[PDB]
């Protein structure tokens, strides 16, 4: 099934597959950490486990949420450094935009410009092509929410439901089986149904302090991020 | 044709799935469904046997990178 | 066989080999621990002697980034000087460019994009050092930073790198560090350096302490020498 | 969680005679959580078990309102479909669930209660969609012995009497009842 | 705009349930100079859904010829081939039921030449199965065995025939019987119709029972 | 295309894979197979109708953890206080053994 | 070869009628069903 | 940084250029797609498929419109389209800014096989993974065109590409002809990709694009549930 | 649910229409307590074996 240096390099083999990229969506389930996003009717939440395994580390700092814009919120999964360098390029791309054209930048170009850097890297043979996922949402005028999902092949595409981590295939499972129902989402049903979905995946019963949850809605669509006691209230609302 | 299926089955649901399902594992899926409809304590099937018995027995997940095509 | 000849190529299970070899490399220096205080952070650094020719100072591991910045070293020199320099570059320069000193949480960030910058390609290799950050500002506080060959950049409490690493940090888990002046706190640091590597695997070492904070008045500079010798003294009790 | 628990039922049990129904919303679920928790063999099933039944002495006993008399909500939908049969997460069943509303405590009250048409039969198919499970059929069929005696005594409407008995009894199978009583 | 076809659509259900034939070939004259108004495919799917219901309903001989002729004719002049192919399958169909010799015949023979140069081979096969019933109507049994012979030939290469399958083996049994060479032919072919034709459309099912309950009486087996 | 004296091993499969689900029906007999890695086995096997059933024994959870650690350091004559929190949260990934 | 196997396999249409000589219609059918059913694999 | 500067793409003993075959190989394993030109316009028919009911069938599109009376459809890999998209349309603006007039079919079309071929000889890059199919309407007469990997292109009548495309030409050269309308065609090029669909055949699972003598266009989600009525 | 309940108390299954499973395995990482499983059911059950 090999033929040459199609093992260790961006080539085609005999069959018409190249494993180089193959590689990047394993060595993306080396962090062992899973999050979520879901869409509602006026607002959209990504909820995502943090562990800190011992009590000399800092906990202020091992978000894996950032800030790319006040009104683009966004999520990695993978690797750190490469989700680092790549949060740093998309501030830079966002900037870039608004500067040049004048109107803040929507978030699904932005995710077609990462999805554009990022298909170069399986074009030439000389660099490895950043195995780490990516994750945004936003709000958009006459379109409402919008969530979407990136990855290193160099795709992208929008979406309803999302989830990835190491517990993909269950939770988008979950996901489907509840979306099917065709039931409208409102603020707290869409939280609870975020958090529902990984305590259901991971079988924890987590406190509130190993969860992250950010939010997005159409009353002031500047991205924010919960603090613990609202964390620990929808937690406390949603055990009867 | 020989157990219950009292009146709220759907079969036309499962046969249109996909993933070619060979001749000796569908006895399973309607054995397993039995079975669980005996834990409950209960001596007629639903349809919600059938949905988690097929969830149950099938276990394929995915193996097709959608950057393919 | 061949699949960690290049740190441009993913293994099949997906990891680089190549960083890990560095790690490895790290993992054979001596000792270096930090620990922040109430106002400020304290270093301690054991350093070998191989012969009596050497004179006393010499391959200091201690440097000064800045004028309120510190710097602790682990893993090969010639990678540390270039790093060391590198930093006080972009220091230079941030502070010619805007007009006020640099913050910890961005030189940090600097600096790890400059060392993850060499784990991308196949025409270099990636560093084989490990350092620490350490700082004190009146309307920031302490900070401490703990950067690694991979380019992974933490805020910690108390941390340790090199061989005895986890024998070290076993012993700052007993210490209480959130309340205490970094005064006596020496004392603590020393006691912890000499009840570490047994004499089996060398003959004889020596100290190196460092000091900034509120005592210091921001600069970084190193412990008075009487401080040190009554240091040692209060440490060399360990044999009871 | 037995006795004490209990206890505050019989205590209460004068509020609820001498109160209205409505009062029902804060003593459905003390139980009912305790019938949550069943972290001990028999106490759970006793609370479990007197709360459902005696639900039974609001329906009926407080007729107005309650399905005795004007049966527009309380047993023939609230505490039916609602009360524990449907859902309730998981009821216990056993002790609670057939001692309750299922058995005597409702059957019996069929017996002496409406003695009129109309609503005998809207009692008799609610109480007859909750049996439909297993590991009972000793309450449903006779109840549909009733239905029918009841339908050939007056209407006689020999061919729909005889056709709705005949699918219901498979007997041979039931292999509870007691054998001159299946014969 | 859209709310004018549904009503169209509604109007002529509500006249197909009622039990009505001169509303519906009414409507159908009327609503000529609106179909020229829309796009063609709508306008396409509308005089289908019309034509088709109104076929299908039951049989007032009076007003089907003349409609589906005027239907071919729009058709052709919309030059729409594959619609006017089904439509003049539909209207040989039409003609057997009207009891016609020749009219039925020709075009039958016409459109068999434009269906075997084109990938439709169903509609031949059906074409065959036609020209078969109506040689035999009219007492010519050989011309019928061999339109017969060329269907069945003919409908070999297709992947399944899922009901066309009983209607051909009820025809094959029916020329069978009546050249009386062996009854046991005649009923395993009626059988097969009859088990390849159940459940699915109750009207043609008791006689093909019947014919199979005849052939067995004639085995002196009653 | 195997070699010899390995052919017999796959002689006894077969007359195995006949034995159970053969052409003769088994009753009131059940078996009860293990193994830690179930890539190798021949797909014929693995089909439902003889093994119908496939049970997976994962790696302990914190609660499963802090259960085998209550378990087996019962007996031992300890002394002072315990605290199991830290024990759960450094041991990750580890096994009963 | 395939006309050998024509040619065996339409005898096998005059036994499925109980027959006892064999007609050109069985040879068509015959024809029909070898060719097209050598079309998949 | 820097490059290789090496070229990857080497001749074998026998004659031949292995990686064009790899890469066809590759392109042969995509979505199905069809292109039919009859007197009138031209039709370019593809199948899309999500994987599950989560994702949004209106967020990407199969079928691009490059300028107004262009349109370009492809079958292969995913992320090589839209880079070469990109460039075409760079392509056309230059022309237009050049000569102040709308571009020609074929000239875009050599220019995007130009690209195509020196994208196959330069020093370590591998060869692109697509396969094209582009209509156009220019003075008068239709043009319908395919592109290779290689950089070769040929015109066409009526073509299918992608996974199982033999049986797709098969069918193709039993029904086509030279003298149909748009919307015969368009009725064929659906039967004719139904012959790989899956079970059911939902408007969401079919993209079609048109392009006459006003200007290529994407059908709206009502027109092709319309048009997928009183079919099959 | 495999080996006990059927041996015992088999009009059960007969009655619902179905018949019970006859082997299972258990599969995992090295070390997680299969043959401990296997030695107490054969240690807790009055049966051949
Ligand atoms: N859940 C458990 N509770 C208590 N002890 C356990 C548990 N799981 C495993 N063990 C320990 O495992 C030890 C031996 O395990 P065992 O023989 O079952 O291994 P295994 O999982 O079958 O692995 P393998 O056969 O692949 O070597 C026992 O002595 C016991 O202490
Ligand atoms: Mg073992």
């Amino acid at each position: 099934s090999s033929a040459g240096f199609d093992r260790h390099i961006t080539i085609f083999s005999p069959e018409g597959r190249l494993y180089q990229v193959e590689y990047a969506f394993k060595a993306i389930n080396q962090g062992g950490l899973t999050s979520v996003a879901v869409r509602g009717k006026d607002c959209a939440v990504i909820v995502t486990q943090k562990k800190v395994p011992d009590k000399l580390l800092d906990s202020s700092t091992v978000t894996h949420l950032f800030k790319i814009t006040e009104n683009i919120g966004c999520v990695m999964t993978g690797m750190t450094a490469d989700s680092r360098s790549q949060v740093q390029r998309a501030r830079y791309e966002a900037a870039n935009w608004k500067y040049k054209y004048g109107y803040e930048i929507p978030v699904d170009m932005l995710c077609k410009r990462i999805a554009d850097i990022s298909q170069v890297y399986t074009q030439n043979a000389e660099m490895r092509p950043l195995g780490c996922c990516m994750i945004l949402i936003g709000i958009d005028e006459e379109q409402g929410p919008q969530v979407y999902k990136c990855d290193p092949a160099g795709y992208y595409c929008g979406f309803k439901a999302t989830a990835a981590g190491v517990k993909q295939t269950e939770s988008t499972s979950f996901l489907e089986k509840k979306v099917k129902k065709k039931f409208d989402w409102t603020f707290e049903q869409t939280v609870e149904t975020a958090i529902t979905c990984l305590s259901t995946v991971l079988s924890i019963d987590f406190k509130p302090s190993e969860i992250e949850v950010g939010v997005v809605t159409v009353e002031n669509p500047k991205f924010r991020i919960l603090t613990e006691a609202e964390i620990d209230a929808h937690l406390v609302a949603l055990a009867e | 044709s020989k157990m219950n299926l009292s009146e709220e089955v759907d079969l036309e649901d499962y046969v249109a799935r996909p993933d070619k399902i060979s001749g000796a594992d569908i006895n399973s899926i309607c054995q397993e469904s039995g079975m669980l409809a005996v834990r409950e304590n209960r001596y007629i099937v639903l349809a919600k046997d059938f949905e988690k018995a097929y969830k149950t027995v099938i276990k394929k997940d995915e193996q097709e990178h959608e950057f393919y095509k | 066989t061949g699949y960690d000849l290049s740190a441009s190529t993913f293994s099949p299970d997906g990891r680089v080999f190549q960083v890990e070899y560095a790690m490895k490399a790290v993992e054979n220096s001596s000792t270096a621990i930090g620990i922040r205080c109430k106002d400020g952070v304290v270093f301690g650094v054991e350093k070998l002697v191989l012969s009596k020719l050497y004179e006393e100072g010499s391959n200091k591991r201690l440097f000064n980034v800045d004028r309120h910045v510190g710097m602790a070293v682990a893993g090969l020199l010639a990678d540390a000087r270039s790093l060391a320099d590198i930093a006080r570059e972009e220091a230079s320069n941030f502070r010619s460019n805007f007009g006020y000193n640099i913050p910890l949480k961005h030189l940090a960030d600097r600096v790890a994009m400059y060392v993850h910058a060499y784990t991308l390609y196949s025409a270099v290799r990636p560093f084989g050092c490990s350092f620490m950050l350490g700082s004190y500002s009146v309307n920031d506080g302490a900070q401490l930073y703990m950067i690694d060959p991979s380019g992974v950049s933490y805020g910690y409490w108390g941390c340790a790198i090199g061989k005895a690493r986890q024998a070290a940090k076993t012993e700052i888990e007993k210490l209480q560090m959130k309340e205490m002046t970094c005064r006596d706190i020496v004392k603590e640091v020393a006691k912890i350096i000499y009840i570490v590597h047994d004499e089996v695997k060398d003959k004889a070492f020596e100290l190196e302490l460092s000091w900034v904070g509120e005592l210091t008045n921001g600069r970084h500079e190193i412990v008075p020498k009487d401080i040190r010798e009554e240091a040692e003294k209060y440490a060399k009790e360990s044999l009871k | 969680m037995a006795d004490g628990g209990s206890e505050r039922a019989d205590g209460r049990i004068v509020k609820m005679e001498v109160d209205y129904s409505a009062t029902v919303d804060q003593r459905l679920p003390e139980c009912a959580k305790l019938a949550k928790e069943g972290r001990l063999q028999e106490v759970i099933e006793t609370l479990l078990s007197l709360e459902k039944q005696t639900r039974t002495a609001s329906d009926m006993v407080s007729t107005s309102r309650i399905l005795v008399a004007v049966v527009k909500m309380c047993y023939e939908a609230k505490e039916w479909d609602l009360l524990n049969e449907n859902i309730m997460l998981l009821s216990k069943r056993r002790s609670q669930l057939k001692q309750a509303v299922a058995k005597m405590v409702q059957q019996c009250c069929t017996y002496v209660e409406e003695i009129t048409d109309l609503p005998i039969k809207l009692r008799l198919i609610d109480t007859l969609r909750m049996v439909t499970e297993g590991k009972i059929y000793v309450e449903i069929e006779r109840a549909r012995l009733t239905k029918t005696l009841a339908t050939i005594k007056e209407q006689n409407g020999d061919v729909k009497e005889a056709a709705s008995i005949l699918q219901e009894l498979q007997v041979e199978t039931y292999g509870s009842m007691e054998k001159k009583e299946r014969v | 705009v859209q709310v004018k076809e549904q009503s169209i659509l509604e109007l002529g259900s509500l006249l197909a349930k009622t039990g009505q034939a001169a509303e519906l070939g009414g409507l159908l004259k009327y609503v000529r100079p609106f179909l020229n108004s829309i796009s063609k495919a709508k306008a396409a799917r509308l005089v289908r859904s019309l034509l088709d219901l109104f076929l299908d309903m039951e049989a007032a001989t009076g007003q089907e010829v003349e409609l589906c002729l005027e239907c071919i004719e729009w058709a052709k002049s919309e030059k729409r081939t594959f619609l006017r192919q089904a439509l003049e399958a539909r209207l040989v169909s039409l003609y057997f039921d009207t009891k016609r010799y020749q009219e039925a015949l020709h075009l039958g023979s016409q459109l068999l030449r434009e269906l075997k140069k084109m990938d439709d081979k169903a509609l031949l096969v059906e074409v065959q199965l036609l020209e078969s019933k109506t040689y035999h109507a009219l007492s010519n049994l050989p011309k019928a065995r061999a339109a017969l012979t060329s269907a069945r030939t003919t409908a070999n290469a297709i992947y399944c025939p899922p009901k066309l399958q009983a209607t051909l083996d009820m025809q094959s049994g029916i020329i069978h019987a009546a050249e009386e060479k062996d009854w046991k032919t005649a009923y395993s072919y009626f059988y097969e119709a009859f088990e390849g034709y159940d459940s699915i459309d109750s009207p043609k099912a008791i006689t093909s029972l019947k014919y199979m309950l005849l052939c067995k009486i004639m085995l002196n087996t009653p | 295309e195997g070699t010899s004296a390995d052919r017999e091993i796959q002689r006894t499969l077969m007359e195995l894979l006949n034995q159970m689900d053969g052409f003769d029906t088994l009753h009131r007999v059940k078996m009860i197979m293990a193994t830690n890695r179930p890539d190798t086995l021949d797909p014929a096997l693995l089909r439902p109708g003889r093994l119908d059933r496939k049970i997976h024994i994962d790696l302990p959870n914190e609660q499963a953890r802090l259960d085998i650690l209550k378990i087996h350091a019962g007996p031992i004559t300890k002394h002072g206080e315990i605290d199991y929190e830290a024990i759960v949260k450094l041991s990750d990934g580890f096994n009963g053994a | 070869a395939e006309v050998k196997g024509v040619c065996t396999e339409a005898g096998m249409y005059a036994l499925r009628e109980r027959r006892v000589h064999v007609t050109q219609e069985d040879f068509e059918m015959a024809v029909a069903k070898v060719m097209q059913k050598d079309s998949e694999k | 940084e820097r490059g290789y500067s090496f070229s990857l793409t080497t001749f074998s003993p026998s004659g031949k250029l292995v990686q064009i075959e790899y890469a066809l190989a590759a392109v042969a394993g995509g979505a199905p797609s069809v292109g039919i030109k009859a007197a009138n316009g031209v039709v370019l028919a593809t199948e899309k498929k999500q994987k599950s009911i989560l994702y949004d069938e209106r967020s990407v599109h199969k079928v691009e419109p490059i300028t107004k009376h262009i349109g370009l459809v492809y079958s292969g890999m995913g992320p090589d389209y839209r880079v070469l998209v990109h460039r075409a349309r760079k392509l056309a603006q230059q022309y237009y800014l050049v000569y102040q007039e709308p571009i020609p079919t074929a000239q875009l079309v050599q220019r995007v096989a130009s690209v195509m071929q020196e994208y196959t000889q330069s020093g370590g890059v591998r060869p692109f993974g697509v396969s094209l199919l582009i209509c156009g309407w220019n003075e008068g007469r239709p043009y319908l065109f395919q592109s290779d990997p290689s950089g070769a292109y040929f015109a066409w009548k009526a073509t299918a590409m992608g996974k199982n495309y033999v049986n797709g030409k098969t069918f193709l050269e039993k029904r086509y002809n030279e003298d149909l309308e748009l919307e015969d065609a368009i009725h064929t090029a659906i039967l004719t990709l139904k012959e790989s669909f899956e079970g059911q055949m939902t408007e969401d699972n079919i993209e079609v694009g048109i392009c006459n003598e006003a200007g290529f266009r994407r059908l709206t989600p009502t027109e092709v549930k319309d048009y997928l009525a009183a079919i099959a | 649910e495999v080996i006990e309940l059927p041996l015992t108390n088999p009009e059960l299954f007969q009655r619902v229409g179905i018949i019970p499973p006859k082997g299972c395995l258990l599969y995992g990482p090295p070390g997680t307590g299969k043959t401990l499983l296997a030695r107490a059911v054969a240690s807790q059950l009055d049966c051949n074996f």
